[PDB]
């Protein structure tokens, strides 16, 4: 089965380095573009890095720009994360992330479970952070964009996450209508422009969670501030 | 051009890379179609030497890649065409059975003036020659009763036989071969020539005589580009 | 005046053929086989020489002092010495393609691999560039005026012999003795098949006299110049190199010209 | 005596279906169609060409979202393109190089492949390890495998050089329908659109009319003088065009049991390896040996354009299911991309 | 007795085709020209489409 592992975390001292690893196994790791995506405890997901497949392009996020270096070992099939002067902004849970690009594709697909890292630009806003819920009536987040997500090409570069507690995220929508392999079909996401809403019918416990849009349209990536439901 | 099509279009230049080392490989190795009839014994050659039976030796640091398509009948005209291209064609034949010389006969001539076949030379196999010394020294069967030019047929002057050959056998293994070039030089203009050779069941040195047909093949097709030819 | 009439002929038609070689190889996809590769480094040589040395020279002529200035003279002899040291290597690394094709033809065909063929044409162009060393760095390492662009090492002898040595008479001994082989190897080929040797002797013929002889007076001349330092005359050093541009003129019509998948495509693409 | 009697009643038999073939032949679709106005000249431009195979490409098929496409070629490769940007989707190297076929699922899941390794090689392209891996490989053929055509995810026929088509199980593995009855090596074979029926063109000059659930021959059309090489239905489903080595294309019609039109040239003295229909059926649209494509107008016999953009063989044709484009696959190793301009 | 069975088979197939209802020719012309007529506006290769409404520009 599909697996990605993440190891190297743990608590640092300020100014200190600190490798990550994240070993694949149960798909053609050299096949997939690699992110790492961090989130901060009590706060929403934050996209750190992107190595393609091939190595040929890198990005990184300012915060961590200069800082970090992103690096993968194809024969072995281990993604890393050299981190140096690591600061108290770093405090985080690291999430090691496939993504495939291709006609149809599904980024950001599989996600790994993370490992926790202690130190002792369109905008996308979702202003409602919670909403309670009762299981098997309808709900609708929404999600915004300071700049449309839309490409002359057709396409609409919005995705849909959801974190259950204690879990990692999982992708339920991507590109703003495609439903995500594994997901019920209950979950549907419609949009346009600068607008973007999802909408669960027939809720259940399962669905209970914190859920994420994030664009794709252009580097740096950047996640919603998130959406609770409870009970 | 958006983000993710940035990386799609990376992706892609990606497989180009890979599908150029794929190209450069199959430039090394040389491919050669084996054809020939049942009672041809094209199966031994091969099988000395090392749907679609693909089989790959090695003489000198060379890679050769032989095919043989096995199965179906003698409509093989539709199929013929996917061989346009290989280095040369094996086409054996059995010398000893004289019945069916002249459907060996006919089918070399129909891949010799086949449309798609016209500038693939052929190395051609006349097998079993050490039963067909037998069968010419035992002299119960004769050969001018299926062929009656034989009876008229003397060994040119050129002909240089093995030490210890038999000259009856001399001339009629050397009639059989003649057979096949005079099939040869009707046509062609030089694109394609014909390289008989005289083989056994036992014999160790066919996959040098390909090698050696080979280079000339080669050859050839280097001196023309050069205009040296 | 006549006499610049004639060589801005020779100058556009150097060009013209150089370029039309070029473009000819990028449009067809039979063009692109590995023995091609040399025949677009040696056109590309030619195009330098008939873009750049050629023009220069020819106001040269016009007008005898240099007017072009101190520092467009030494750029000038760099391009000169570089694009003609190219044409001489590419083909000479061109003359080693077709000798291992024909000696060894199932062997070469492992090691005919395009990255092998560039890394040969990446070491001929990078050996030509090495004469901009002694033209600016002579001073430095190591009888001039303001009217004439001669180079600073021109009435060096031990210099000259040596590079000549290296630049023409070292490749033109292999060329010859490569191309003998050759012509061992086609005749053997023809013998066993079955005069028409004289297609190879015709062809060869060309491709050797042509480099010789449009070349061995200027390299001859390259020597004599630094043996005596007064025998040389400007009017005889300038027919000397311009026997060298004709040959970058005549390669177009002697390689590419000579290959029938070239002559299709020259047809179709003037034909349009 | 009892074959020889039989004999003579398939000659009576022969006879009743010519004369009932006559009889129905009233006009001719030339005369029909005579009033109507000409499509004009049909102009169209390569706006894509597909660059990457290295030997001569034998086959292509559209997926039925009109922007990817399977071609597959004799260096072993199977690629997917995006024909919008020519992006390489995916490259599948092939166990057999020696590729005759390919088809696109309809649903976009799988492709197949097969030549003359007698197999026909199911790939699903929707893996979670990422990469295109072989699902199913369906023996059982004698000969070497010339068409295929998926009916679903789990269903495909097959035409081989064996002179049989077959109908498989791809879940099971095994052919659960054997089409017999061509006396030649079946070279192509055609869906209709509600895939009840098939057509298949064979080397005996005849194309066959095979009912998929039933299984039996439905119907036989003659009138070809050598191999047919080519074959498709008419988008609804109640005529198909074949195209020979006899550099002719005959439309002939289910319902009248016979052909109908003809659409030859003087000029024309090479074979027809590929034929397709624009959507609405107007435009016959057949790659030849001459390196060109020939667009003909289906219901007057008129050569509406040409598509010259090959240097070797047009090995193979196909028109998008919503009819934008043609792309045109040939022995020159490319992929061509037509459409016209207002 | 391979010949005798296979004449049987040969017979049996074609008393099937000779069964069938055949339609006019001039029905069937007039179907395939109403099919094209109707769906002659839709077809982009017949008509092409402006610049705008084309994928392949
Ligand atoms: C204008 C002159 C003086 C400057 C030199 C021009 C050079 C840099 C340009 C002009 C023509 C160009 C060549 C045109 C054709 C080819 C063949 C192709 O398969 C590789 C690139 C290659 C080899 C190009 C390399 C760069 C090139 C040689
Ligand atoms: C600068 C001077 C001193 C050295 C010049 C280097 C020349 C003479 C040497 C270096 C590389 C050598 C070539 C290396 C490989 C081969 C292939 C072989 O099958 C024939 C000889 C041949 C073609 C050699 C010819 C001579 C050669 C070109
Ligand atoms: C004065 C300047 C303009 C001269 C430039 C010379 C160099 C840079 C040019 C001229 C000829 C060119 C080569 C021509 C052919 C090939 C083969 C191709 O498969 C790789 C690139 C390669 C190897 C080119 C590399 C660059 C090249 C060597
Ligand atoms: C005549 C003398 C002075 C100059 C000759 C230049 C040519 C023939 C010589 C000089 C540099 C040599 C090259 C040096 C490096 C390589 C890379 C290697 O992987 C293959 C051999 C190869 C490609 C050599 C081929 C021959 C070569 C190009
Ligand atoms: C294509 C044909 C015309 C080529 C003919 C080549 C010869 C005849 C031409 C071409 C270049 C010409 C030379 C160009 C430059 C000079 C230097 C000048 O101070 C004396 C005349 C002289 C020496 C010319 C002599 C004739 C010449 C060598
Ligand atoms: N005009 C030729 C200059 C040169 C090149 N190499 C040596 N000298």
């Amino acid at each position: 089965d599909v697996q990605l592992v993440e190891s190297g975390g743990g608590l640092v001292q300020p100014g200190g380095s600190r490798k990550l690893s994240c070993s694949a196994s149960g798909f053609a790791f050299s096949s997939f573009g690699m992110h790492w995506v961090r989130q901060a405890p009590e706060k929403g997901l934050e996209w750190v890095a992107y190595i393609s497949s091939g190595s040929g392009t890198i990005y990184y996020a300012d915060t961590v720009k200069g800082r970090f270096t992103i690096s993968r070992d194809d024969p072995k099939n281990t993604l890393f994360l050299q981190m140096t002067s690591l600061r108290s902004e770093d405090t985080a849970m690291y999430y090691c992330v496939r993504s495939i690009y291709y006609y149809g594709s599904s980024p950001f697909d599989f996600w790994g479970q993370g490992t926790t890292l202690t130190v002792s630009d369109i905008v996308m806003t979702q202003a409602t952070s919670s909403v309670p819920v009762t299981p098997g009536e309808s709900v609708s987040i929404s999600c915004r964009s300071s700049k449309s997500l839309l490409h002359s090409n057709g396409n609409t570069y919005l995705y849909w996450f959801l974190q259950r507690p204690g879990q990692s995220p999982q992708l339920l929508i991507y590109r703003m209508s495609n439903l995500a392999s594994g997901v019920p079909d209950r979950f549907s996401g419609s949009g346009s422009g600068t607008a973007f809403t999802l909408t669960i019918s027939r809720l259940e416990a399962e669905d209970v969670g914190v859920y994420y849009c994030m664009q794709h349209l252009e580097y740096p990536l950047t996640f919603g501030a998130g959406t609770k439901l409870e009970l | 051009v958006s983000a993710e099509d940035k990386a799609a279009a990376e992706r892609s230049k990606m497989i180009d890379k890979n599908l150029r080392e794929d190209g450069e490989k199959a430039r090394r190795t040389l491919r050669l179609l084996l054809l020939g009839a049942d009672n041809s014994g094209k199966s031994t050659i091969v099988k000395q030497m090392r749907g679609i039976f693909e089989t790959k030796f090695q003489v000198d640091k060379v890679n050769f890649h032989m095919f043989d398509v096995g199965g179906q009948r003698d409509e093989r005209r539709k199929w013929i065409q996917c061989f346009n291209d290989v280095t040369a064609i094996i086409f054996v034949v059995d010398s000893s059975d004289y019945n069916r010389l002249q459907e060996a006969l006919n089918d070399f001539k129909s891949i010799w003036n086949n449309r798609w076949l016209r500038t693939i030379s052929v190395i051609l196999f006349l097998n079993k020659q050490d039963l067909l010394a037998e069968k010419v020294l035992a002299g119960k069967s004769k050969i001018e009763d299926y062929f009656p030019e034989f009876a008229r047929y003397t060994t040119p002057e050129d002909a240089t036989p093995e030490p210890g050959e038999d000259p009856r056998v001399t001339r009629a293994k050397y009639f059989i071969r003649k057979e096949f070039v005079d099939i040869s030089t009707a046509s062609g203009d030089g694109r394609h020539i014909c390289y008989p050779h005289f083989t056994c069941a036992v014999d160790t040195e066919n996959a040098r005589r390909i090698f050696n047909d080979c280079k000339d093949i080669i050859l050839q097709m280097n001196l023309r580009e050069y205009n040296l030819v | 005046m006549p006499l610049v009439v004639v060589l801005s002929t020779i100058c556009l038609v150097t060009v013209g053929l150089n370029l039309l070689v070029l473009y000819a190889v990028r449009s067809e996809r039979k063009l692109h086989t590995v023995g091609n590769l040399y025949i677009v480094s040696l056109s590309v040589a030619d195009l330098i020489v008939g873009a750049v040395v050629m023009p220069m020279n020819i106001l040269y002529l016009l007008m005898s002092k240099w007017s072009l200035g101190r520092p467009l003279c030494l750029f000038w002899l760099s391009m000169d010495y570089v694009a003609s040291t190219a044409s001489i290597f590419s083909v000479f690394i061109l003359c080693i393609d077709r000798y291992r094709s024909v000696q060894q033809p199932l062997r070469y065909l492992k090691y005919r691999t395009k990255t092998r063929a560039s890394a040969t044409i990446l070491g001929a162009w990078f050996l030509s560039f090495l004469w901009v060393i002694p033209i600016l760095g002579w001073n430095h390492f190591m009888v001039r005026r303001e009217d004439k662009c001669e180079t600073d090492f021109y009435d060096v002898t031990w210099f000259k012999v040596m590079t000549a040595i290296i630049n023409f008479y070292l490749p033109t001994l292999l060329m010859l003795w490569f191309y003998a082989k050759i012509y061992k190897a086609v005749r053997q080929h023809c013998q066993h098949r079955e005069n028409r040797e004289r297609k190879a002797a015709k062809q060869l013929g060309f491709i050797m006299a042509a480099f010789i002889l449009c070349w061995i007076p200027y390299f001859i001349f390259f020597m004599v110049i630094a043996f005596c330092k007064n025998c040389c005359n400007e009017h005889l050093h300038m027919f000397t190199i311009w026997l060298g541009y004709i040959n970058s003129t005549l390669n177009p019509l002697i390689y590419p010209l000579c290959n029938e998948n070239f002559k299709k495509t020259f047809k179709r693409i003037l034909h349009i | 005596s009892e074959l020889d009697q039989l004999r003579q009643e398939a000659e009576q038999l022969k006879n009743q279906i010519r004369d009932a073939r006559k009889a129905c032949a009233d006009a001719t679709l030339s005369q029909i169609t005579n009033n109507i106005d000409p499509v004009g000249r049909i102009q169209m431009r390569t706006r894509r060409t597909l660059r990457g195979h290295l030997a001569k490409i034998y086959a292509m098929h559209w997926g039925t979202d009109s922007r990817l496409l399977v071609s597959a070629s004799q260096d072993g490769k199977l690629i997917i393109w995006d024909s919008y940007t020519t992006n390489k989707v995916h490259a599948i190297p092939l166990r057999s190089s020696w590729v005759m076929t390919c088809a696109y699922a309809p649903s976009g899941n799988y492709v197949a492949c097969g030549g003359l390794d007698n197999i026909c090689s199911i790939y699903n392209l929707k893996t979670r390890e990422g990469n295109v891996r072989v699902s199913r490989e369906l023996a059982g053929h004698t000969g070497y495998l010339s068409c295929c055509r998926f009916l679903d995810d789990n269903q495909i026929v097959t035409s081989s050089g064996d002179t049989t088509c077959a109908l498989w199980d791809i879940e099971t593995g095994q052919q659960t329908t054997t089409f017999t009855g061509h006396t030649g090596d079946v070279m192509s074979l055609s869906l209709a659109p509600d895939t009840r029926l098939f057509v298949s063109g064979a080397c005996d000059a005849s194309a066959k009319l095979w009912d998929v659930r039933e299984g039996m021959c439905r119907q036989t059309f003659t009138g070809h003088e050598s191999d047919i090489n080519a074959i498709c239905f008419f988008p609804n489903g109640n005529a198909f065009a074949t195209g020979s080595d006899d550099a002719t294309c005959r439309l002939f019609d289910l319902r009248a049991d016979q052909e109908l039109m003809t659409y030859s040239h003087d000029n024309i003295i090479c074979g027809i390896t590929s034929v397709s229909f624009s959507k609405s059926g107007r435009l016959l649209l057949a790659g030849y040996d001459d390196f060109n494509c020939n667009v003909w107008d289906a219901l007057k016999a008129d050569r509406a354009g040409v598509l010259a953009g090959h240097d070797n063989r047009v090995s193979c044709l196909g028109v998008t299911d919503d009819g934008m484009a043609v792309a045109t696959g040939s022995w020159d190793s490319f992929l061509k991309i037509w459409n016209g301009s207002s | 007795t391979a010949s005798i069975a296979q004449a049987r088979k040969l017979v049996e197939q074609l008393k099937m085709e000779a069964n069938i209802d055949r339609i006019k020719v001039s029905k069937a012309a007039a179907d395939l020209m109403a099919y094209c007529e109707a769906h002659a506006k839709e077809d982009p290769l017949l008509t092409p489409v402006p610049a705008s409404e084309n994928p392949f520009r």
